[PDB]
RNA sequence: UGCAUCGCGUAG
RNA sequence: CUACGCGUG
């Protein structure tokens, strides 16, 4: 009863707090596009995400993927912002190189932000 | 010499080999090669291989290049092939085309066509009316269906033209309904199949049109792109508030379901907070590269990896044990399980095994008169539908799932929701598709692999709608002795000697057989997961309709096949097979388990001569088990019963729900009446996508020895009171191990510790009437431990320390 | 025997090692965890003796 | 920090 | 029988 009262205040202040974190200006955009106004999920994060978040196992795969600054995933331009490692330590752009990859906590999670 | 031919005639049946411009080899001998794979005997395989250009004589000298796991390259050289194939299967709807022109009334045979596609045999051709001829096409699809999926023939269709050197087709993201695709790919390659196929299987008129349904909708689901499958969502507008929600989901091998009490309390809350479509879209995009699998979105700011901790070391128990004389230089007992510690990247890593899952095609007609047969070993249990009072739940402290163990555990959902609103949930999951997502969670238990566990901690309302929908069922079987599946059935108090007299029942000349199935879970295929659904969903006859338990399928489908998977923060789609956390994982693995050994059973029965076999009996088993395959399509329940009786009487089985125990009569399976182990690998090989391994399957010749392995747990004939009994003992690594090494330091000393020791020595008392001395000294040691542990601590205990509680334990008494 | 005694010893200086947050630093961590999961899994007393001397030097530098 | 099954121990 | 704790796929 209480504990059920509580229960329900959290998911709801949960689901009205990523409405928060929801934009519309994208979303509404292919809400209108579609016929149906039915949209796969999966597709959402990928022509609405702001924020991009690449985890990179090794130095092979960090350049193939994104080595320069700027890189194009998913038919859009993103410009990294930072570069952490396992540890959550800012490893910055220089120290990343075939030299100093055995010195860098692998895998690397590079956050970028759409252009 | 010897080349494969399907046959049907008075005198025999079956797809067999016989002794019997062109090419050298036909479509026949590709699909025998296939489906009858033998690592020994691979010369048809190889060359064909290395005539069409799919690999060079060198790639044959690796060894394991055939296994999938080992080498998963081979599924790039089976893939060279493919195109051929697709080609030959083009080409036959055109010979179909100029029959019936031809007013031609005949039988397509798969040994009728050569590998260039042409087809040369004008045998059996009746002429009618022109435009009136019909081929029948059942046995040459229903035999190729396995090998479209594993050459990848339908690759071109995902190219623009359909040419793989053009680029490929870019479809619109936001598309998802692919009707017209697969209507059009079905009147593309199979036009000729007379039975109504179904794109979207909510409009299927019974559970065996849903899996020929299926069983299409996995080839072609493979041409289209990605990211269409999964849940349909929409924005709607609550409270003047806009949420987006799921409405529907798009099934790789259901198509699309919309959900039907769509709109624009507890139970809604816990629909919202479940649905992945809240998480997904207030989450960042995510690109994994640790993974070949699917990423959907990051609902963290930080990627996070979970580390599993070494196990605790007793190291008063050790240094007993050493004092005692255990542990010694070149003694046979030695310590060979322990905890081992994982990295950061173990979980992911162990989700990256969902790679071996392949989109697989299923001889349909094989698989409906072998779920037909398989139905039969459930006809005893009575299943159904209960209410919310009437489920019982084991733990109330386990953990909720996602995002529900943020909150509490299950105890808290279960004591907010009245028993009307789970009920009322209930009945919404029988009109509407509700996805959600299931936690992956490293398991800390001991084992003799440094490989690490991982395990499926499913949502709360996948478990309290799937409990409402299968517990009756469920706890039938577990309340039923003497049957096929022996869940329930203990071992001590002679339920071991009970169960293998059970399964001894008159075979004439009785051997053993024992096997493994090779990473089941990750590789089972999903037609099969479905086939186990629909078998363990066929006990609601009277309290279901087909609408509901479609959509009950259909959650099933969205909760255990192709769920999404938070791991780490990240959420993934799984590729298909079944999750370890779901309410039916040790009975639908049952399920399959029965269908793999009836299909084996089937497969050796037709791959037999026909005309060698000097019984009339068992010569026209085989006879009609190809008419009732590949001429049939009603159900015949009268060879149905035939054939089970027949199986039961040969092929007498014992199942758990990964562990199999069989005794089978010998000559037959010399025969090839009844199947052997090479029979289960060809099976494992074009059904489960993976190599079964002989040294992990074993047989037994003596019944008087037992089954080698079964629950991991060996077998001893025993003499108790005038009597001989079959007794389970452990191997004894293991109990020690159990003894020295502990997860946590709580239990590591104590008056806790008693109890553990005190299970121990029930387990191991086994061991004391093994030939063996130190086995059996692993007992008396356990019973010394308990001692002094009661003397450390300080007339009941005594009981504990005095070996007649553990004799007990194992007497037919109780 | 040696073996045992080695591979109890490895068991135990992992779990000193980890509750010296050893854990935090990640590649460390993969260190000792490869060599204790190889100790266990050794046959041949030699290489886990090595192992174990490896283990234990990374336990004595901090 | 999952779904089951079986067997123990202590209390009502 | 109920609650709690401990010990195969
Ligand atoms: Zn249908
Ligand atoms: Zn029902």
């Amino acid at each position: 009863e209480d504990k059920r009262a509580k229960v329900t205040s959290a998911m709801q202040t949960m689901l009205f707090t990523m409405l928060r974190k929801l934009d519309n200006d994208a979303l509404n955009n292919i809400i209108n596009n579609a016929r149906d106004g039915c949209v796969p999920l999966n597709i959402i994060p990928l022509t609405t995400a702001a924020k991009l978040m690449v985890v990179i196992p090794d130095y092979n795969t960090y350049k193939n993927t994104c080595d320069g600054t700027t890189f194009t995933y998913a038919s859009a331009l993103w410009e990294i912002q930072q570069v952490v490692d396992a540890d959550s330590k800012i490893v910055q752009l220089s120290e990343i190189s075939m030299d100093n990859s055995p010195n860098l906590a692998w895998p690397l999670i590079v956050t970028a932000l759409r252009a | 010499v010897y080349r494969a031919f399907d046959i049907y005639n008075d005198k025999v049946a079956g797809f067999a080999k016989f002794l019997k411009r062109l090419t050298k080899y036909t479509m026949a001998d590709l699909v025998y090669a296939l489906r009858h794979f033998d690592e020994g005997n691979c010369d048809t395989l190889k060359e064909i291989l290395v005539t069409y250009n799919c690999c060079d004589d060198d790639y044959f000298n690796k060894k394991d290049w055939y296994d999938f796991v080992e080498n998963p390259d081979i599924l790039r050289v089976y893939a060279n092939l493919g195109e051929r194939v697709r080609q030959a299967l083009l080409k036959t709807v055109q010979f179909c085309d100029a029959m019936r022109n031809a007013g031609i009334v005949g039988v397509l045979t798969l040994d009728n066509q050569d590998l260039n596609g042409n087809w040369y045999d004008f045998g059996d051709f009746i002429q009618t009316t022109p435009g009136s001829g019909v081929p029948v096409v059942d046995s040459y699809y229903s035999l190729l269906m396995p090998i479209l999926t594993l050459t990848r023939a339908l690759t071109a269709e995902s190219h623009v033209d359909t040419d793989l050197t053009k680029p490929y087709i870019k479809w619109d993201l936001l598309k998802y309904d692919f009707t017209e695709e697969r209507l059009k790919l079905f009147d593309r390659y199979f036009k000729y199949w007379d039975q109504t196929y179904h794109p979207n299987c909510v409009n299927c008129l019974d559970d065996r049109c849903i899996l020929h349904c299926a069983n299409f909708n996995v080839l072609f689901s493979t041409v289209f792109p990605p990211t269409s499958f999964g849940p349909l969502v929409r924005k709607i507008f609550v409270d003047g508030v806009p949420f987006v929600v799921s409405t529907g989901y798009h099934f790789r091998e259901l198509g699309v379901v919309h959900n039907q009490d769509v709109n624009l309390s507890f139970k809604e809350l816990l629909v919202y907070a479940a649905d992945p479509a809240m998480h997904a879209a207030s989450g960042n995009l995510l690109l994994d590269k640790r993974t070949t699998c699917f990423s959907v979105a990051a609902l963290t700011n930080n990627v996070a990896f979970q580390t599993v901790k070494p196990g605790n070391f007793n190291k008063d128990f050790y240094d007993f044990a050493v004092s005692k004389g255990f542990f010694k230089e070149g003694s046979s007992v030695e310590l060979k399980h322990f905890f081992f510690a994982q990295d950061g990247n173990a979980a992911i890593s162990d989700y990256d095994y969902y790679r071996y899952n392949l989109p697989t095609m299923c001889d349909i007609r094989q698989l409906l008169f072998v779920v037909e047969v398989v139905d039969k070993y459930f006809d005893c249990y009575d299943g159904g539908c209960i209410n919310a009072n009437q489920v019982i739940v084991n733990n109330l402290d386990k953990s909720a799932g996602f995002p529900f163990n943020k909150w509490g555990k299950a105890r808290l959902y279960y004591d907010s929701m009245s028993y009307e609103d789970q009920d009322a949930l209930f009945a919404y999951t029988k009109r509407n598709v509700i996805p959600t997502i299931t936690q992956m969670n490293l398991k800390y238990a001991i084992s003799a692999k440094n490989r690490a566990r991982t395990v499926a901690g499913v949502s709360i309302c996948s478990t309290m709608t799937n409990r409402q929908f299968h517990q009756k069922l469920l706890k039938s079987i577990a309340a039923t002795r003497g049957a096929t599946v022996v869940i329930g059935t203990s071992k001590f108090y002679g339920g071991w000697h009970n169960m293998l007299k059970t399964v001894y029942s008159d075979v004439e000349n009785p051997h053993l057989m024992g096997w493994d199935y090779p990473k089941c879970d990750r590789a089972m295929p999903n037609m099969l997961r479905i086939m186990a659904s629909l078998v363990l969903a066929r006990k609601h006859t009277t309290c279901c309709s087909l609408s509901h338990r479609f959509y009950r399928l259909a959650n099933e489908c969205a909760q255990v096949l192709s769920e999404m998977v938070m791991c780490g923060g990240s959420l993934y789609v799984k590729p298909g097979g079944t999750s370890s956390g779901d309410a039916t994982t040790a009975y639908a693995n049952s399920v399959f388990n029965i269908c793999q050994a009836v299909t084996a059973n089937v497969n050796a029965l037709l791959s037999t001569d026909g005309n060698k076999i000097a019984d009339k009996y068992v010569r026209n088993l085989q006879h009609r088990l190809y008419e009732c395959l590949y001429r049939n399509r009603d159900v015949d329940t009268d060879f149905v019963n035939e054939f089970y009786a027949y199986l039961r009487k040969h092929f007498s089985m014992m199942i758990l729900s990964d562990d199999a125990v069989v005794c089978f009569n010998s000559t037959y399976a010399s025969q090839g009446l009844v199947a052997s182990i090479k029979n289960f690998k060809s099976v494992l090989y074009y059904q489960n996508n993976v190599f079964m391994s002989e040294a992990k399957c074993w047989t037994e010749t003596d019944l008087t020895k037992g089954p080698h392995e079964f629950c991991s747990q060996h077998t001893m004939l025993v003499k108790q009171g005038d009597d001989y009994v079959y007794l389970p003992y452990p191997d004894p690594s293991r109990i020690l191990g159990a003894g020295c090494f502990v997860d946590d330091i709580v239990k590591t000393d104590g008056t806790l510790m008693i109890e553990r020791f005190v299970s121990l020595a029930i387990d191991a008392y086994p061991l004391t009437k093994h030939p063996n001395q130190e086995y059996a000294d692993v007992f008396h040691l356990y019973l010394q431990y308990i001692r002094k542990l009661h003397d450390e601590l300080t007339d009941n205990t005594s009981r504990y320390w005095e070996p007649e509680f553990y004799e007990a334990m194992y007497t037919p008494h109780t | 025997s040696k073996m045992s005694d080695v591979k109890c010893t490895s068991v135990v200086l992992l779990s000193v090692l980890q509750q010296l947050r050893v854990e935090s630093s990640s590649k460390l961590w993969a260190q000792c965890v490869q060599l204790h999961n190889d100790i266990l899994l050794a046959k041949d007393t030699t290489e886990a003796f090595e192992k174990m001397v490896s283990l234990l030097s990374v336990l004595l530098s901090m």
